[PDB]
């Protein structure tokens, strides 16, 4: 199972941020404009417009799948292995072959 | 002792985040804000993560009856006994530390986490999460039996050790608060309040800086300046609802409290069926009391397999 | 492919390659808020768990019981086992006796 | 969602008076999706509700 | 009145037909009409991942 890491947006308002591309799995970086964050308690910066949000998100393996993974082997050749019991005279023995 | 386990939280703090609901369908910015439910145990035990800290008092001290819930700009102390993590039913808390609660909620659609703040109020966050635990095995029982098998189901350990799992961190942003700015009959006063508020005042040229005291720039108006604290002492937890500061993810590494471990697990053995012999066939009188499996394969060549969930008495042949 | 088995594919449990095509797409935040919305197709692995189908354990021909850790099929009742035996004279019994 | 509706108040003598009738309550939110709790990023459509005023 | 938008379907192209991997998380509506003449409409409530073509 995957896990979507979502770093906190870098809202460089009163300016202009740029899409800093990366190489993480399925990495997505988007840059918006004309956005007015509204952090609790009032506006987020003295500007009224001309602001940018550098939203980014990328996939990553779940924090725990050393325990919950599903292998995808590719099997080609078999190999028999049998446990046999033999009873002649009196040996009453069992062997692995 | 456990005090060593809390040496990491000395530099962290709770934060206020968006909720989109507080049990009344209204945007909150509630101090409690569920971030991610992490059901991954075959046993079934949610690991709710929310914007608060349990077990640590306001004074950065271990105490299993205190909750650090953010409020305004300073931390507070809320009695832990007022924790009511409850889905459609009511979860039984299985211990908590830091930001992660442990629950065993009954089936439901929504998850609600609530704490009682200092002023005997009820802050809560309620998010949608289709919780529907399915106990390990082949019988979807409800409560543990007494005489049954023992199959392995992984669960979240109560042990609050250090785990390889990590949660990111970064310094908080510059929180804005218009209450600091106040008109003074044609002048403006900014209550420092032991903070490091900044300002990008448009009233008059050169009115930019980070005052550390009760600066009282005059001849200005309320809607001519943007005041915002610049607290940088403690750390927040990389919330998607918290605009990060300019610094690119200083990446503090608070360890996730509760790990996942392989443990045994009980399961009932269903009623043995009443076989009825017949010509080249049987007719079983299945007598369940909760959804069980039933699969028969003809161990010849090219079998005739089958697999179905029996919910009530049937007469499968 | 997104949604079905193996939307997330690591080359090995410990390795870090993580081909993660999962249709993770971003969207502009709603005005007056600081979310980072995204529309990601759910865990493809999880959907495989729900729609896995009849496992081989319940449809193996010839009543071959299946075990996992050293993946194997036991008690496979198929074919014959040729056996060649070299015997010392001590085992046999003299006719006159 | 539920089948019955119960309303109770605590009388003078620390007792619980209550009335409970049968009402097949099952609200389905407006729109084409029968979600349970409000989302965070979503569409905005008009739905009638009683004004608290 | 707020309301979420269901996850976008995973379209699979095909000869004069498409196959959609609907991936809901709560009962949604799914209806398609062939905007020609005398359409072949359809409408249903999906509750789990399906493979409608």
């Amino acid at each position: 199972e995957y896990k979507t890491v979502v770093p906190s947006p870098y809202v460089k308002c009163c300016g202009a941020s740029e899409c800093s591309t990366k190489e993480k799995p399925d990495y997505q970086c988007k840059v918006y404009t004309g956005v007015y964050p509204f952090m609790w308690g009032g506006a987020y910066c003295f500007c009224d417009s001309e602001n940018t949000q550098l939203s980014e998100a990328y996939v990553d393996r779940s924090d725990v799948c050393r325990h919950d993974h599903a292998s995808a082997y590719k099997a080609h050749t078999a190999s028999l292995k049998a446990k046999v019991r033999v009873m002649y005279g009196n040996v009453n023995q069992t062997v692995d072959v | 002792s456990v005090s060593q386990h809390f040496n990491v939280y000395k530099a962290t703090r709770p934060y206020i985040a968006y909720c989109a609901d507080c049990g009344a369908g209204h945007s909150c910015h509630s101090p409690v804000a569920i971030e991610a439910v992490r059901s991954e145990a075959t046993d079934g035990m949610l690991k709710i993560q929310f914007s608060a800290q349990i077990g640590i008092d306001k004074s950065d001290n271990h105490d299993y009856t205190k909750i650090r819930y953010a409020d305004g700009h300073a931390i507070e102390n809320a009695v832990r006994s007022s924790l009511k993590v409850a889905t459609s039913g009511d979860c039984f808390v299985h211990g908590t530390m830091g930001h992660f609660i442990l629950a065993k909620c009954p089936p439901g659609e929504f998850l609600q986490v609530s704490i009682q703040d200092t002023r005997n109020a009820v802050r809560a966050c309620r998010i949608q999460y289709h919780h529907d635990p399915q106990p390990v095995g082949r019988e979807k029982f409800t409560i543990r039996p007494h005489y049954g098998k023992e199959i392995p189901c992984t669960t979240y350990q109560q042990t609050t050790a250090e785990t390889v799992e990590e949660i990111d961190m970064h310094m908080p942003p510059d929180t804005p608060d218009r209450t600091l700015l106040s008109q003074q009959s044609g002048n403006v006063k900014i209550t420092v309040g032991g903070k490091k508020v900044k300002y990008n005042c448009t009233c008059g040229t050169g009115n930019v800086g980070t005052t550390n005291s009760d600066m009282t720039i005059n001849t200005c108006l309320i809607e001519q300046c943007h005041v915002s604290v610049t607290d940088h002492k403690k750390w927040q937890f990389n919330s998607p609802f918290v605009p990060r500061a300019d610094e690119p993810a200083r990446k503090g590494k608070v360890h996730i409290p509760f790990p996942l471990d392989n443990i045994t697990c009980r399961v009932p053995m269903a009623r043995e069926p009443t076989v009825i012999h017949g010509k080249r066939e049987v007719t079983l009188h299945l007598h369940p009391d909760h959804p069980t499996l039933f699969s028969y394969r003809t161990l010849g060549e090219d079998p005739q397999y089958h697999e179905e969930w029996v919910t009530a008495a049937v007469e499968r042949t | 492919q997104p949604g079905r088995f193996g939307d997330i594919q690591s080359r090995t449990v410990e390795s870090n390659d993580l081909y993660a095509n999962t249709a993770l797409k971003l969207a502009r935040p709603s005005p007056g808020m600081v979310h980072v919305p995204y529309t990601q197709t759910p865990s493809g692995f999880k959907y495989w768990l729900k729609e896995k189908g009849t496992a081989l354990n319940t449809k193996a021909p010839f009543g071959c019981q299946i075990k996992t850790n050293p993946v194997r099929a036991m008690n496979c009742a198929v074919g014959n086992i040729p056996v060649s035996m070299n015997l010392p004279d001590s085992a046999f019994t003299r006719i006159v006796e």
